[PDB]
């Protein structure tokens, strides 16, 4: 079976900027597209299961743990729960000018441990191939690099595919993240037609991904820079403690304070 | 007694079911049949108890089958298990209770034991009994009075009529006790026989010896052990433990020679103290006590030579502490059974490996010697590695068209010589022998028909042995088979199964069979059971092939003949066709050769 | 080496 | 299979059968691997696309999956070339289906199916139902020929009996639908209910028959609401087999004992166990009744006690081979109706007749050396007409 997890980056600052701009695309339509994708994923098979996480500047919250219109009961429950919870989360939110960058590493950590819990609980008879369909919507924060890299490596070890679906911006950190675990990287330039991209590129599971034509991976610039400048550097002088990429040879690296002996 | 709509008897209203049936792994049918589970954690304890109180009839890998009878219950009482001592534990183990019929049967069988005891002293057999009422109500029929020679009440009885009186008592419900109190016996001085430390006793051998010596007094009974399991060693150990005069009875010259060799090898008793009461050669039988002789000589009915007459008179006059009888399956024969009454012995132990026969005379052994004390578990021995694992197989050979035509056309019994000799089985045996010869496996071909054996042997230029074959040539052929690498196969006749000490063989092909003879089948199978130096049970190094001809009486004979082996647990795999036979070149590859063989068979007359 | 024959390793019946 | 059942249908019945509530989802779940993905893709397109795109939309490796899926869905007629847009009706229904618009029950189903099988076998005590009896009789697994006497069991009946519960029930329902069309019950309406279960007068009668089979149970004196059992949507063994053709079955339900007795001789019956022997008599009796060794072997394997699961194979080779050989011996002599020829003046005419018979499929066997052949009576008329025509 397959356990899909949709990590939606519903950043109020950026989505409300879109709302003020009165652009055609809106967070409501984005949520509807994600809902349709999840419904289709479960539609694929009974054993398949899904979950949803929404990201905010403060924290990240799960959007998912009759036939009034003649509807499938389970998908109806999914629609109702996600709609109600997303509206509640968006309506209620404190204001903090100091912190405005969208948070994604914590949401991904929650997704990873949730997948681990489900893998533990599920019977050993059936093998579960989990996936994380990250949908970024705003620029990433520099300070989150370390934790995001930790969670990416944990996902690599635990065999989960991070399929990135960044839109309106190309996050180098996120493309690097999905490249490590082999997840697909699609940058949709037509936001209104986003759902067609999901039902083709992302929706097919790892089982059938190899035997299918999908957009080629984007080249990844594995840049390095010294802690002085944050500029690209091809040669780094790291020590045996900090393991930090530096500018030039120095008597002692500041982040270490070690008694380096010249020679 | 109650029959369901199907063949099986109904016991829904007969006995109840224990609540902890899963814990209890034992079943008890009203007829006495018991079905034990080989997968239960307490399987070993249940096996020990059920072997103690009952005799196996079928012991497959999963569910063992036992049945108890009067003789088995008497053996249990002899080893000292009281009616309560057995029934309480039987009820505890049983997952469905104990039927009242089995309860009363056990009670009656146990109580009707020990009341009448038979003790021979000063060449006189006294029927002792502490209770006098047993004799008072046992002297109703006139056979006892005519039999008798013309507390603790005892009376002398005639030597010749002992067998008749014993078989009468068995159905009279007062079994006789043949226990020998060798520990307390001053009439016959103990013999200087001891067991050297070199001899090693296997756990099953020790268990059988313990069951025999359930108490300080040795019990007379029959212990069935595989020929390769060391039954000779068990008998030697029994004699050494008895420490009294022992008379071992073989069935042939080879048997007596092997018994003397085993005695010398495993017992410290000196060579001069052992004699061979054999016509071919003698070692002063009267001189020493420990003796080895033969049923034919002891029961010889015609004129007796002077020296043999003197020896026989000495044997009759003397009293024997132990009477070992090998191959007890032949005892119920007229002349062989006469030896039991001819000779006097306190306990007559019986050893054998194939205790099966067609005529219902095996039951007579229970009173002729005693209850079947022990019967080794062949499957357990195979698992423990004491006996080489055997891949029992039955190669089906389609009968050739013409041969089948004459076979079916003639209503006479030339079919025995016909279906035993057909081109298909000839080619099958040739190909099998070639395959094993290139595999360096020792082959012992068997065939009842000497004519067919000779034809096959001449066609394959192999050294066939048979009855009137010279002893020197027989020994030469056996030595060549054992030593010479260039030869790895011997074609033995029925004489092979009688008695021999042959080298361990990796395969045993049987082209022909004497008939539906479980005795012969087991006897021939025992040849390859000889465990190798470093083999393994799962390797299935030993192979047994019983070639049969399809759509012929040989199929019925083979099916009726493999009953004992399947009861032990061996699974006979059927082989319709052999891979590589078509590519391999074999004789009788053309119609003409089959035609000349058929013409020779017809001219055989 | 010393492997069992084919006709004993697997059933030779046409089924 | 359900795929076979749906493939054996016309477009006119297919589009009607594609009802809004469930059919578009039940048939979707059938889509084995990839056709699901394509259905989701072109669920939102109102413009047909060229076939070359679908052809090249699967890598060179594993293309056979592409062709087989395309053929299966072409048979289902989910789309039309229109020159591959999906059917508008199916598209709308699928969009409406995608964000648009018990412990006692299983025991009840088990008991009802067990009593049904008891009636199927010659059990003196069984549930009585004339409609069920006649339905089973016309299903092809039972023939009565005498209303007064209880119906017997045909050859196919034993084969159906020895099948496992899932396949047994599935085949029974397949025959139910096939006979429903014959009796006049609309096939589409009854079929849609089965699909709806996994998520009118005819409906009431069909539900009554399903309840008689034990798949559903109203539990409220035949109310509108129903609670389907586990079998409506669509166990450890107990037999221990020895090497001496002895079966020890931990069976308390009489159905299992009857099934074992169908091909074995029963010896003892304990409260929680039964002993039987698989002998030539019983095995050949079953084979003559109609069973084949495959059903017996499969039945014993599926009802295999956990003790013998450790050994590989589970069923002993000797037992399996003996059963197979016993079945083969019965059909050693193969009978085939035919007509023989004699006195062929010339081999040219015989060869020409042989070619004609091969073309028409009439020939069954030929012998060139003896210049003769055998033809079935059905082709006897054809060959006789050819000979007359010269
Ligand atoms: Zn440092």
């Amino acid at each position: 079976l397959n356990l899909l997890v949709i990590v939606v980056d519903a950043n109020p600052i950026w989505w409300g900027k879109q709302a003020l701009k009165e652009s055609q695309f809106t967070l409501s339509k984005c949520i509807d597209a994600v809902m349709v994708l999840g419904n289709s994923h479960l539609f694929m098979n009974r054993s398949n299961k899904l979950a949803v996480i929404a990201s905010h500047i403060q924290e990240s919250r799960f959007l998912y743990p009759g036939s009034k219109d003649g509807k499938y009961e389970l998908l109806t429950s999914a629609n109702e729960v996600i709609v109600e919870e997303i509206k509640d989360l968006m309506t209620k939110s404190d204001i903090k000018g100091q912190h405005t960058e969208t948070l994604l590493a914590g949401s991904l950590a929650k997704a990873l441990c949730y997948i681990h819990r489900m893998n533990k609980e599920v019977k050993d008879n059936q093998e579960m191939k989990s996936r994380i369909l990250v949908i970024k919507a705003a620029e990433d924060s520099a300070l989150q690099y370390m934790n995001f890299m930790n969670v990416i490596f944990a996902a690599q070890k635990q065999n989960i595919l991070i399929d990135a679906c960044v839109l309106d911006s190309d996050s180098g950190l996120l493309q690097q993240a999905c490249d490590i675990t082999g997840g697909l990287y699609l940058k949709v330039p037509q936001m209104p037609s986003l759902l067609q991209y999901l039902l083709w590129v992302f929706l097919p599971d790892q089982d059938q991904r190899s035997q299918l034509i999908l957009p080629p991976p984007v080249h990844v610039d594995y840049r390095a820079a010294c802690f002085c400048h944050r500029n690209l550097i091809e040669i780094g002088y790291v020590c045996s403690v900090c393991l930090s990429i530096f500018c030039n040879f120095s008597p002692i690296c500041t982040t270490c304070e070690t008694a380096f002996k010249i020679s | 007694t109650k029959v369901d709509e199907y063949g099986a008897k109904d016991y829904r209203l007969q006995m109840p079911l224990k609540d902890d049936h899963t814990s209890r792994p034992l079943w008890v049918a009203p007829d006495g049949h018991i079905f034990l589970e080989a997968f239960s954690p307490v399987y070993k304890y249940a096996q020990d108890f059920l072997v103690a109180i009952a005799e196996p009839v079928c012991r497959p890998t999963h569910v063992h089958e036992y049945k108890l009878t009067a003789y088995s219950l008497y053996a249990a009482v002899s080893v000292g298990l009281q009616t309560s001592d057995i029934t309480e534990y039987l009820r505890k183990l049983s997952k469905t209770g104990v039927p009242d019929g089995i309860m009363q049967f056990i009670k009656l069988c146990t109580v009707s034991y020990g009341k009448v005891k038979l003790v021979l002293k000063h060449n006189r057999y006294f029927v002792e009994s502490c209770h006098p009422d047993v004799i008072q109500h046992l002297l109703q029929d006139p056979v006892i009075r005519e039999c008798r020679l013309r507390q603790t009440v005892s009376f002398e009885v005639k030597q010749e009529m002992i067998e008749e009186l014993q078989k009468r008592c068995i159905h009279l419900e007062y079994p006789l006790l043949a226990e020998y109190d060798f520990r307390n016996d001053s009439v016959n001085p103990d013999i200087n026989i001891d067991l050297k430390p070199t001899a090693v006793l296997r756990p099953y051998q020790e268990k059988s010896l313990r069951k025999m010596f359930g108490n300080g007094r040795a019990r007379s009974g029959v212990i069935v052990l595989p020929c390769g399991a060391g039954k000779s060693l068990v008998g030697v150990t029994a004699a050494c433990t008895v420490r009294k005069r022992c008379l071992v009875l073989g069935n042939s010259a080879v048997s007596v020679e092997q018994w003397k060799a085993q005695f010398k090898m495993w017992s410290t008793i000196d060579d001069s103290q052992i004699c061979r009461f054999t016509s071919d050669a003698k070692d002063k039988p009267i001189g020493c006590s420990v003796a080895i002789s033969t049923y034919s000589m002891l029961g010889h009915t015609t004129k007796r030579s002077w020296e043999a007459e003197r020896v026989m008179e000495w044997l009759k006059t003397q009293e024997w502490g132990l009477m070992i009888l090998d191959e007890v399956h032949t005892i119920p024969a007229k002349m062989f059974r006469r030896v039991l009454t001819i000779v006097q012995a306190h306990c007559k132990l019986g050893l054998t490996a194939t205790l099966v026969r067609e005529d219902d005379k095996i039951v007579d052994l229970n009173f002729l010697i005693g209850p079947k004390l022990y019967e080794a578990n062949w499957m357990e021995l195979q698992n423990n590695g004491y006996i080489a694992k055997v891949q029992c197989a039955e190669v089906w050979c389609p009968m050739s068209p013409e041969f089948y035509r004459e076979y079916v056309a003639i209503k006479t019994k030339k079919r025995i010589l016909l279906y035993t000799m057909n081109p298909n089985k000839f080619r099958a045996c040739q190909f099998l022998i070639k395959f094993h010869e290139r595999r360096n496996d020792k082959i012992i071909v068997f065939a009842d028909n000497v004519f067919a054996l000779k034809e096959y042997a001449i066609r394959l230029n192999k050294p066939y042995i048979y009855g009137p074959t010279s002893q020197g040539e027989r020994m030469q052929i056996l030595q060549n088979f054992k030593h010479n690498p260039k030869i790895n196969t011997i074609f033995i006749s029925k004489v092979g199964d009688t008695s021999f000490d042959l080298p361990e063989a990796n395969v045993l092909i049987q082209i022909s069979s004497h008939g539906g003879s479980r005795r012969q089948e087991a006897q021939r199978l025992g040849r390859v059971l000889r465990a190798k130096k470093g083999m393994v049970a799962e390797e299935y190094n030993a192979f047994f092939y019983s070639l049969v001809s399809q759509d012929t009486q040989e199929m019925a004979y083979s099916t009726k003949r493999q009953r004992f082996l399947v009861d032990q647990g061996y699974s006979f795999k059927v082989i319709t066709k052999l891979a590589g036979m078509e590519e391999e070149d074999l004789a009788f590859s053309t119609k003409e050769e089959q035609q000349q063989l058929l013409q020779k068979v017809l001219a055989a007359t | 080496a010393k492997e069992r024959p084919i006709w004993l390793r697997e059933s030779t019946v046409q089924g | 299979n359900l795929q076979e059942f749906l493939g054996g249908l016309s477009p006119g019945v297919l589009d009607r059968l594609y009802g809004h509530p469930a059919t578009c989802l039940a048939v979707f779940r059938e889509l084995p691997s990839l056709a699901k993905n394509w259905v989701m893709r072109m669920l939102f397109l109102e413009q047909p696309l060229p076939q070359a795109a679908v052809a090249l939309w699967v890598k060179k490796e594993f293309s056979k999956a592409q062709e087989e899926s395309t053929g299966l869905l072409s048979g289902l007629r989910i789309w039309h070339t229109q020159l591959l847009i999906l059917n508008p009706i199916f598209r709308q229904n699928l969009r409406i289906a995608l964000l648009g618009g018990v412990p006692s029950l299983d025991k009840y189903a088990e008991e009802r199916w067990e009593v049904v099988l008891h009636f199927m076998v010659g059990s003196p005590s069984a549930a009585v139902s004339q409609d069920l009896a006649q339905l089973l009789s016309q299903a092809g697994l039972m023939k009565s020929t005498e209303p007064g006497e209880p119906p017997c069991i045909t050859s196919a009946g034993f084969q159906f009996l020895l099948l496992d519960t899932p396949a047994q029930l599935w085949y029974f329902m397949l025959q139910y639908l096939q006979t429903a069309q014959s009796r006049g019950m609309d096939l589409v309406e009854i079929l849609s209910f089965l699909f709806q279960l996994s998520f009118s007068d005819s409906l009431l009668n069909f539900l009554q028959h399903l309840r008689e089979f034990g798949l559903v149970f109203q539990r409220k004196r035949k109310s509108r609401r129903y609670y389907p059992t586990r079998l409506a949507i669509n166990q450890p063994g107990f037999i221990v087999v020895e090497t001496n053709y002895r079966l020890y079955a931990y069976t308390e339900s009489e159905l299992q004992i009857a099934l074992i007795a169908l091909f074995s001789e029963m010896l003892y019956r304990f409260p929680n166990m039964v002993v039987a022997q698989v002998t030539r008599e019983s095995v050949q009796q079953a084979i003559a009744s109609g069973i084949t060794a495959q059903q017996i072997i499969h039945f014993l394997r599926t009802r295999a006690h956990p003790v013998m699961l450790k050994q590989t194979p589970v069923l002993p080779p000797t037992i399996t081979d003996q059963i197979r050989l016993w079945e083969l011996e019965r059909d050693r002599l193969r009978f085939t109706e035919g007509v023989l020829y004699n006195q062929f003046l010339s081999q040219v005419d015989f060869e020409l007749l042989l070619a004609h018979a091969r073309e028409l499929g009439v020939l069954v066997f030929e012998n060139s050396a003896k210049r003769l052949m055998v033809v079935t009576p059905a082709g006897h008329s054809d060959v006789k007409r050819f000979w007359k025509r010269q």
